[PDB]
Parts: structure tokens; sequence; C-alpha cells
RNA sequence: GUGAAGCGGGGCGAAAGCCCCGUGGAGGCCCGAAGGGGUUCUGAUGUGCAAAUCGUUCCCAUGACCUGGGGCUAGGGGCAAAAGACCAAUCAAGCCCGGUGAUAGCUGGUUCCCCCCGAAGCGGGUCUCAGCCCGGCCUCCCCGGAGGCGGCCGGCGGGGUAGAGUACUGAUCGGGGCCCCGGUCAAACUCCGAACCUGCCAGCGCCGUAGAAGGGGGGAG
RNA sequence: CAAUCUAAAAGGGCGUCCCCCGCCCAAGACAG
RNA sequence: UGAAUCCUGGCCACUGGCGGUACGUGAACCCCGGGUACAACCGGGCGAAGCGCCGCUGAAGGCCGGGGGCCCUCUUAAGGUAGCCAAAUGCCUUGCCGGGUAAGUUCCGGCGUGCAUGAAUGGAUCAACGAGGUCCCCACUGUCCCGGCCCGGG
RNA sequence: CCCCUGAAAAGAUAUCGGGGGUGCCCAAAGCUCGGCUCAGGCGGGUCAGAAAUCCGCCGUAGAGUGUAAGGGCAAAAGCCG
RNA sequence: GGGCAUGACAGAAAAGUUACCCUAGGAAUAACCGGCUCGUCGCGGGUGAGAGUCCCCAUCGACCCCGCGGUUUGGUACCCAGACGUCGUCUCUUCCCAUCCUGGCGGUGCAGCAGCCGCCAAGGGUGGGGCUGCCCGCCCAUUAAAGGGGAACGUGAGAUGGGU
RNA sequence: GCCCCUAACCCGGCCAUAGGCGCCGGUGCUACACCCGGUCUCAUCAGAACCCGGAAGUUAAGGCCGGCGCCGCGCUCGGGAGUACUGGGCUCCGCGAGGGCCCGGGAAACCGGCGUGCUGGGAGGGGGC
């Protein structure tokens, strides 16, 4: 994998129609709702965490799983499985490119440089706008610190600038 | 106790890769030890894998003056758990055109790898829902199938690229009559490098009187000095478990079919064999008598 | 210098024979002057003594040896113990003069002054991609004869982009009982839908009888 | 005192200037 | 092809050469018919070499792999024999094990499913010879440690 | 050569840009007239069955229309005569 | 008027090879250096799962993320084809610091002897051999240590010429 | 003949405010139907349909009219919102991808409210010329 900086900013349209892409990667990110995720148990839970975005640009789906990780991690551990909610609410439907020289790839793959530069898929990203919400945690008031030091671990794992917003539900 | 599971099927190769074997080690370890997906590993003492190469990627080297290291040239691999069913893994592969992908357990560590020749042997175990060639087989007619045909008689350079670039599995070697001579995959460019000749970018001719700066490629391989002679060819009623039995075993994933008089009408790949065991006869196909 | 065949003597010995010494004077034999050649220093020289030399170190030196004079073989031809060598400082095909001022879409050059207007690298075709032709763009002249439009307002039309949506075709995370609710998406999805561009008419504005529209002709770059 | 033009990020800092919110103190708050 | 010496394996499919009864094909001439008051023209017959076809030929150019059970079998015929080797031929590769050095990517001796060795395409092979290419040992030294002084000409 | 996208709501629009297709096929798969309604689901019905023919209900096209893609089509542009 | 065809489809009838090569030109176009870029390469930082008897941070640092350098390799094709001498080494000088030793300081899972880690610091030192044309690397005996880079990949009108 | 007014019927335009589901009523001299038959024209497996000949029965159904509810749909209405987006200018900010200011335009989803066919010609009926 190339440093995340390759593929950070927004440069061209929505890659996603995944029917006309030959060879689009499969998502590796297991679940996207933790915790207690039944709507009755939820009304127990007063408080809403967001890890909201700073800037426009595109998380890839392994940061977007290390950040999953580390946050769902902390939660079990210090607030327990039944006192809280956590859902990553972005999916990666863009699918990243990549030109580079390989074999087994298409025939056009075995040209060097700039000839037939269209790259075959690399991976796959989430397009974010500012504003947008990465992460939703729903908690009950007595532990926000914890909280928001599982939403601060999060973003430390993530290739734009984030902040954290704490309101009732 | 028929394999189901991928567990049952995860194969680890004799030799270990790293990024910086080079392209002729690479060569030198498949010539030896064939397999279909290499993992390459971050280093001599990690576990950590960065990758993936195929058989196909020794074939990129360019010069043996020039430096070429397996890094340089990783694929994305396709990736499996070891939970899965066997079906389910086939399915994938037959959908990418993969002849093998990397296994990892449940958090993700590097178990192995699974290759078409396992799921093959695997499946040898089990009952084929068609039985007959004849039910399963790619036409000579078809527009872009995953088997091409060549003459003896052409050069290598024309159907070089296909092969390396995987849009074919192998080539039907047909003789002037159109009969079989023979078969040519990636495998016959391991083995022997009578094809090979060395290339490069213009020399750094400055200061001396030198004529020829640039290698050029003048005499080219014809086909039949490098492929494989002799192949078993099928017929349309040729039982489809002694195609699987050979594809399995010696991990050629093409095979010709013949009609009677020994014209190539067609060759049975990897992938149909597949669709034998997994669903049965293609659309608008019988299963003749075996 | 070595010392072949051949020829003497002596010694040992049963025969054959073997050994020592001499004689003899063979060899594309050896060391080495002359002579011939041309290996090394990658020495000197490198506007030289010289358009191939000099020093040094070397190879052969009775022979398939070196050398004078005379003679023969001539150019798509000769001659070659073969390096495509050599054939008068010329050779993957000599030289002289002629065809001949060969051709060159390529490179170089192309000589006085002022005044008027003033480009182009776009489209199509081309064995076409360093060229050329037909249009666009420039200029000059003529015909013609009253309308014209890089701007704006209005009337009457067209459109499916931004956004929005997730309703068709697809993708996608959860909750609840194949349905319902919430959420994430779409270059090759669209119920909706701007800004904006554009057609006709009327007006405004400006240009136009010191000549609009339109047409013909010369020269282009 | 814009651009060509020679620069800077994630992150850390009550270093310092400032704005807002919650709570305690009704002189029985904070610090000993 | 390249002294001598021990040797020189299997293959005629291919590319060539040569031999061959019959058969197919195969030009002009010639013959027959139609056509033309004559011709042009149209059809057929006959039919040489050659080609097709069948054989021989490797000290002709050369080639010498798989699968299966010494046997069968596949591909353009056969299926690398005697030997020889990390070769002036081995990519991987500074191959592995010994020798030699304090330390040897070179060298020597072995090993060999040899990327891609091999028989007059010559194999094996070093007596004698070598301004051939290479490694080791003794001697030797201003090559060097590390530079100094002197002589002739610039 | 052809379709969608790129293409920026008139028109034009390129890259060894993306996804595909073409060198055919059919005497019907061509012309016209009439009748009919498709995929799928449910209820009943002798073999009979998930699927055969029969009766009924629902069914906006979820079918079909030679062949790529896009567009069009329901007393039809589909099916039968 | 219909057909027989040019698919390179606005229509020639057409195989190689040159390291023996020759001519016209081209920086409209490659190779070296330079320019731009930095994926790659090298170096730094955030994060802290987990290891460390206990203990995240003595020492590490999975999964990820932010950067710097121009030192490997590539991408591009801007300058140079009436020509910038093409690898390495020798010789000689200077500069950088991301410091191997020497100077200062701190931490340590620092008893001592040693070791490991961080910070300041570029004044001086960083050597001799074996192997290979090398560069790089491996190795030998020492050593306080036997650091790494830049200068038209410093330096062929200075040499050498083993490789290419 | 002519002009005016006016149910259900005939021929239309726009093609859901017109469609869909459920419930409650109205309409029958005439008109529309359901309805009665199959000799004749015509028709099929089938007088079911089509076609022909009728007038016993009925408003049960269709048609047309009125009301209520839900779904669907519509609206030059309120909010969403001068938000999203956008034509022109800028030595304005930001390391940068990008944002901001000024002049000129300006949505959509959704929530609420309202609506649930309108209309042209003709016959028939009524009134006058
Ligand atoms: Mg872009
Ligand atoms: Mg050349
Ligand atoms: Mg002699
Ligand atoms: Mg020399
Ligand atoms: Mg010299
Ligand atoms: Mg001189
Ligand atoms: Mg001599
Ligand atoms: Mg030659
Ligand atoms: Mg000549
Ligand atoms: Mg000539
Ligand atoms: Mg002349
Ligand atoms: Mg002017
Ligand atoms: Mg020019
Ligand atoms: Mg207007
Ligand atoms: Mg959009
Ligand atoms: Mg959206
Ligand atoms: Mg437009
Ligand atoms: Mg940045
Ligand atoms: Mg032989
Ligand atoms: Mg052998
Ligand atoms: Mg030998
Ligand atoms: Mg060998
Ligand atoms: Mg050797
Ligand atoms: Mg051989
Ligand atoms: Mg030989
Ligand atoms: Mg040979
Ligand atoms: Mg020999
Ligand atoms: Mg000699
Ligand atoms: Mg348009
Ligand atoms: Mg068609
Ligand atoms: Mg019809
Ligand atoms: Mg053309
Ligand atoms: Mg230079
Ligand atoms: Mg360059
Ligand atoms: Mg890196
Ligand atoms: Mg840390
Ligand atoms: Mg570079
Ligand atoms: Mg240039
Ligand atoms: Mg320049
Ligand atoms: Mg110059
Ligand atoms: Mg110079
Ligand atoms: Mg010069
Ligand atoms: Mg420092
Ligand atoms: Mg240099
Ligand atoms: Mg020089
Ligand atoms: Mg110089
Ligand atoms: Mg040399
Ligand atoms: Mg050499």
């Amino acid at each position: 994998a190339r440093p995340a900086r390759c593929y950070r900013r927004i440069k061209g349209p929505p890659y996603t129609r995944e029917e006309y892409i030959h060879g689009a990667p499969m998502i590796q990110i297991p679940k996207f709702d933790m915790g207690t995720t039944s709507a009755a148990a939820r009304a127990a839970f007063t408080m809403v965490a967001k890890l909201v975005a700073e800037e426009r640009g595109q998380i890839r789906m392994q940061a977007l799983e290390a950040a999953r990780q580390i946050s769902s991690k902390y939660l079990t551990k210090y607030v327990g499985d039944a006192n809280y909610y956590l859902r990553l609410n972005v999916v990666p439907h863009h699918v990243l490119r990549e030109n580079r020289m390989l074999a087994m790839a298409g025939a056009d793959r075995l040209q060097e440089g700039m000839r037939l530069a269209f790259g075959s898929p690399a991976g796959r990203a989430a397009r974010v706008e500012p504003g947008q919400v990465i992460f939703y945690v729903e908690f009950k008031p007595e532990h926000l610190a914890h909280v928001k030091e599982a939403l601060r671990r999060a973003a430390s794992k993530l290739p734009i600038p984030t902040r954290i917003v704490v309101e009732p539900k | 106790r028929v394999p189901q599971f991928v567990r049952d099927v995860v194969e680890h190769p004799p030799f270990r890769v790293t990024v910086n074997t080079t392209l002729e080690t690479l060569a030198a370890y498949l010539r030896k030890f064939p397999v279909d997906v290499v993992p390459v590993f971050k280093s001599v003492f990690s576990d950590e894998v960065a990758g993936v190469v195929y058989p196909h990627t020794a074939l990129l080297l360019k010069s043996k003056k020039l430096d070429a290291k397996v890094g340089e040239f990783l694929n994305q691999p396709l990736v499996v758990k070891e939970s899965w069913r066997i079906e389910n893994v086939a399915e994938m592969l037959i959908s990418e055109s993969k002849w093998g992908a990397v296994v990892v357990d449940e958090e993700g560590k590097f178990v192995g790898v699974v290759s078409l020749r396992g799921l093959l042997s695997a499946l040898l175990l089990r009952e084929p829902k068609a039985k007959s060639v004849a039910a399963v087989y790619t036409s000579i007619d078809e527009k872009k199938p995953r088997v091409g045909f060549v003459k003896a008689i052409e050069k290598v350079s024309k159907i070089f690229h296909k092969l390396v670039g995987g849009e074919v599995d192998g080539y039907v070697v047909l003789n002037r009559e159109g009969g079989a001579a023979g078969i040519l995959t990636v495998w016959n460019f391991l083995k022997s490098r009578r094809w090979f000749r060395g290339s490069g970018e213009p020399r750094a001719i400055f200061g001396t009187r030198v004529t020829r700066g640039e290698s050029k490629p003048r005499g080219v391989a014809r086909v039949w000095r490098i492929m494989s002679r002799g192949v078993a060819v099928a017929n349309p009623d040729t039982p489809i478990t002694d195609v699987a039995r050979y594809m399995a075993t010696f991990g050629i994933y093409v095979v010709p079919v013949v009609d009677r008089n020994g014209k190539v009408i067609g060759a049975v790949t990897a992938w149909d064999v597949l669709h034998a065991y997994l669903y049965g006869p293609k659309e608008g196909r019988e299963d003749v008598e075996v």
C-alpha cells in the first residue's frame, strides 16, 4: 500500500459502479455497528458523541478499519458492551486505482509509464465532506470522559482533521 | 473425510520469497517447485505478508544485467478466511480469474495460500454435476475465451503478452492440419529460457565509437520450440474426472479437445472443470454418455 | 647447440638380446647476429622526423624462408593460408571524365527606405504524423444594395448539468414484523431540478448608403 | 504589504491575549 | 573435419539431394469437333521434364522431450549412447564439499534430472610446441611503505 | 463503423480514456389485417410432479421485441392466426 | 443499371539484416548530467494493540495516519544531437549533519565490568589487508572508532583503462 | 332553420386533481344498460364473445351523481430557505486540496396546508325568434 497521502484528495469523479469495474476489491470491514444495537436498549443511552470531519477528502478502508478497532476495543474494555452503541457511519464506496507494472492483471498493465495509464483497482475509500459524521456513539452521561478518549484514539488513525461534538439525543 | 473448508486445503510453499528476492531467483524456485501463488514477506525474520506474486511475475524480467526484485511487482492479494467453504472460494477464483488466494485467520494472521490445484484436488473427491467434457468445454469459435489457439510456427512475441498478462490460461498449439501439436503455458516459459533475449534502454554512448547502442531482438523463437509436446487430448465424451485429475496433478489448466479426426474443436480450461463440479453443464449444452 | 638413419669397438650374457663409448651428420630441430616480422611498455611522438615514426622489449631466422629484375590476372571484375583484407595515402564493390546543375517533404543562406491593413498552429482528407490539399483565420479589388449582431430587457420555446434524491437500475449499514422505519452511495442510476447557454419575434444599444446581408476574383501565410 | 518565488503537516503548549459555558462560595468557597 | 590415440551412438518427420512401376496433375507444338464464305474465337484429346505420390540418403543442414505402464504411448522422426561439465557452454550462483590464503566473487579437485553439454555439427584427450588466456610457489626487486640525492637533454 | 460514459442542461468536443459491440443472420426474424396479453403469484382441477393441458382471480410490464448499448412499445412495436 | 475489391476500409502489388555500415537532418525524440515530480528509496513524527515477571512508552511499536530529504529507482521530455568525453579507481580540495570515535549531559529492566536508548555538538579522527573490473558487500588482523552524504553521479585539455 | 339554458348517451382535447382500495346513499317516462332468442347476415370448441332479431323482466351489476376514510397523485400556498448550488470581479484567507467577500440569479427532499378531474362539439329535453 502507498502512503495514504496519495489518495487523500478528491481529484476526480466517484468510481463506484461495480458492474463496470473489473476486480473491484471486497470490503474488509466485518461490522459497522458495535456495542448494544437493539433499539430498545439504546433508549437507556441519553448522550451522543460524534467524530465529525473538518475537511473534505478520501478515507481509505484500512484507516476506517484501524479507527474502528481502536475505539471499539477501548469502549469494550472501559465502558462495557452493554452500555454504549458505536456506529461507523460512512461506507467505503469509492474504488481506488493505481498505475503500476504488474503480471496477471491484463496485457495493458505490461506497458511501462503513462502509456495506458488507467489504473487497476487498489483499494477502497469513503469520500467525505466537511461536517460529515464519521463515527457516532450513544452512551450514558457517566462515561463521557471514556467516550471522548475512545474518539480521540479513532481520530489518530484518520487521514483528515476531525473534531468531537457531544450533544444530548 | 471430504475437505469442505479452506483450512483443509491450505498449502505452504517449499520456498520463501521476500521483497528482496530477485526475479531470477523466483524463476529458479518455480522451476523446481511450481506453485500458483507466492506470498512475499517483508523480511527474512518476519511472517508479515507484503503481498503476492504469480508465476507470471517471474516473466517480467527484461535483462539479466538489470536489477529486478520481487518487491517492485507486488499484486494486491485476494484474501480469504480459513473458515470459508471450498465452493465459495472457488467462486471467487472464477470471478477474478486468479490462480490462488492468501488465507488468513479471524485476526488476519497469515495462515497460508490456497490454489487452483488444491481446490481441484479437493473437488476430485466428489461427484461432478456434469460428467462429460462435451457439457463444459470452450469452443474454438468463442470470441474471447480464457484459452488461446495458435499455430506451431508463430513467433512467441505474438502471444507473450496474453500469457504474462493472464488474459488466457494457456494456448493450444495447432499443426498445419488443425490438430493439437501441444500446449503452451507460463510453465513452458519458466522451465526453459530458449525464448528469452535480453533488452534494455539505449546505452550511455558518449565519447567513443560504438555503432549499436541499443540491443535489438532479431531471431525470435517459434512456439513449437518451447511448447509442451505430446499432451493427452480429450474428446467430447471424455470423462470430466480424468481431465480434473490431470489438472490437479500437474497444474496445467488447458486441455485440447479434438473431433474424431483429431482436429481441434476447442479446449477444456480449469474454469470449465470447476463449472462441472459446481453447477453442471453450460447453457444450451447436454451431458453426453461417458 | 642438439645428434636421426647408417657404421666401429668394448662389457654382460646360454640364445635372443641388452648396456657403455665413439663415428656419422638428419630435421618446415633449438640459442642467436644479418635479414624478415611487429608482442609489451597501452614508453616517446601525437600543429610529429613521419597523413603510422622512434626507443625498448620481443617473434622467426635451412625454409609453407627473405630479397632484385622480367611477366600474368582489371572493377560487379581481379586477388585473397579468409581480416569482406588488398587492387597507387581511395575499397560491404577503385579511379577518371561523362549522364549531371541527379533528387532532397531535410539543413544553411536569400542584399534599399517609408506608409496601410494584419494572421495561424483549428476541422476534414492523405503510405498521413518534419509534407500537401479543401475549409476556418489575413489581405487586395470588384459586384450588390439595406440591413446586421461579441451586449441587455421582454414575450414565446428548447435543455437535464450543479444540487437534490435513493423513487426506476444497482450498491450499502442497522433496527423491527417478503414488508415497514432510520442511515451510507452512483461517470456509464433519475421522480425533481437551478445558475447558465441557446431558437424565433418585438424593443433597446451599437454598426451601416463615406455601403449591412449576400456574391465573384487575385495573393497568401 | 498577492502569484511566478525558495515552503510546511498530523500532533503538543493557559507561552501569552481574549470569548463563552457548567459548578462552588450568600464571605462557614480554593490552599495550607 | 582438422596431428596422433580411444572413439564416433539413435533419428529420413522437416529442409535438401537422388532413384522409381502405376496413377493424378502438368506448356508450346500437334490432332478432333464447333464457329467463321476465311480468320479471330470456343470445347475436347494427346501429354515431356517437373510436382503430387513411393522409396533411399546423417563423416547432407541438422535433431535427440514428455506421459504412462523393460514394455506401451503422444508430439514435426527419434528420444542424448560413450563420454564430459557451474566448462571460453550453469541464469539461479560468491552453487555445495575439499585444496591453497590471516582473510580466495578468481583458480585447482570432486559432485550433477546439465536455464541451454555431447560425438568428423566431431566427443574424450596435453606428450611436444606457444609474444595464446589464467592460478599457485621460490628467487627478486624503488611496484609499494615513502620518499631522497645525483647524471644528460628539455 | 455503432451504443452508453467522459461531455461542463443548444451545437461541437480529445487522450494507447472507461464499459461493450460490428464485417452478420433471417423467406422470415420481411408486408399487412384481425384477435389476444406478457414475467410472476394465488385458488380449484385424473394421472400431473416446481414445471404440460383446463376453470377463475391478481398482475405498470417486474416479459418479449435476432444480434452491443442506449431509446421506444400493452385493445402494441410483444404472442397467435 | 447489378455484381467481381481494395478491413492500412476517401483504395500501391511487396520479407529480412547490418556490430562493416553510409547520407540528410532532429534536442519535434531516447541514453549520461541538469530541470520538474517523489510513487519508490532513505530519514523523522503522531497513535498505542501487544510484548516487557508486575508495568503501554527502560527497550520496543502490530493496525493505521502526518511529514522531511533529494541520497536509490522510476515518472515526465523542459534545455543540450554543426557533440557538456560514457563505470570504477588514483590524486587533491572543500562543504553538509540525519554523530561511528573523541567533548558535554540525561535515562535505563544503570550493583561493578559491559551494554542499550535520547539530547547538544561537525574542532579533529574515521586507518591496514584478503576476494571481485567493480561500486556494494562478505571476510582477516588491528583500533578510541575504523560514520554517512554533497560538490556537472566534484576532478580523463590531471592520470589510469580492468569492466561496460 | 335560429339563439339561449340544460344529467345520465355519442364523438373528443388535456391525459391520475382523472388512478386504487373500502364504506354509505341517489338515478330508471325517456336515454344507457343488464336482459330475451338464434330463422336470417355473421360467428366460434362454445350465439360466452362477435353478429343478427327483439322487448318479458330488473335497477342486483355497469354507466352517471353525492358523501366519508386511507393510499397514490397535483398545487403560481407556509416552512425548509435566500439554505444547497451558481454567472461576473478580487494583490481576500489558507501550507495545500480549498474557502471567503462584493454585484447578479436561486433550488430539491422533506414537514404542514389545500385539492381529488377540467373542458370542446352533438343528440335528447326546456324557453323564446
Ligand atoms: Mg482530476
Ligand atoms: Mg547504429
Ligand atoms: Mg627452425
Ligand atoms: Mg595496445
Ligand atoms: Mg603510447
Ligand atoms: Mg606533445
Ligand atoms: Mg632464433
Ligand atoms: Mg565480419
Ligand atoms: Mg564497383
Ligand atoms: Mg554499388
Ligand atoms: Mg561523378
Ligand atoms: Mg491594426
Ligand atoms: Mg525544422
Ligand atoms: Mg431571450
Ligand atoms: Mg451530483
Ligand atoms: Mg447524497
Ligand atoms: Mg453547455
Ligand atoms: Mg500536506
Ligand atoms: Mg552423427
Ligand atoms: Mg548422460
Ligand atoms: Mg576436457
Ligand atoms: Mg554443468
Ligand atoms: Mg573458469
Ligand atoms: Mg544438446
Ligand atoms: Mg562444436
Ligand atoms: Mg550441438
Ligand atoms: Mg575435438
Ligand atoms: Mg608460432
Ligand atoms: Mg450538448
Ligand atoms: Mg438491428
Ligand atoms: Mg398488430
Ligand atoms: Mg484512409
Ligand atoms: Mg556533463
Ligand atoms: Mg534524465
Ligand atoms: Mg517509504
Ligand atoms: Mg507512544
Ligand atoms: Mg533522479
Ligand atoms: Mg524537448
Ligand atoms: Mg541548456
Ligand atoms: Mg554545444
Ligand atoms: Mg568540458
Ligand atoms: Mg568538447
Ligand atoms: Mg544535530
Ligand atoms: Mg563526474
Ligand atoms: Mg583524456
Ligand atoms: Mg576535465
Ligand atoms: Mg579494457
Ligand atoms: Mg575485455
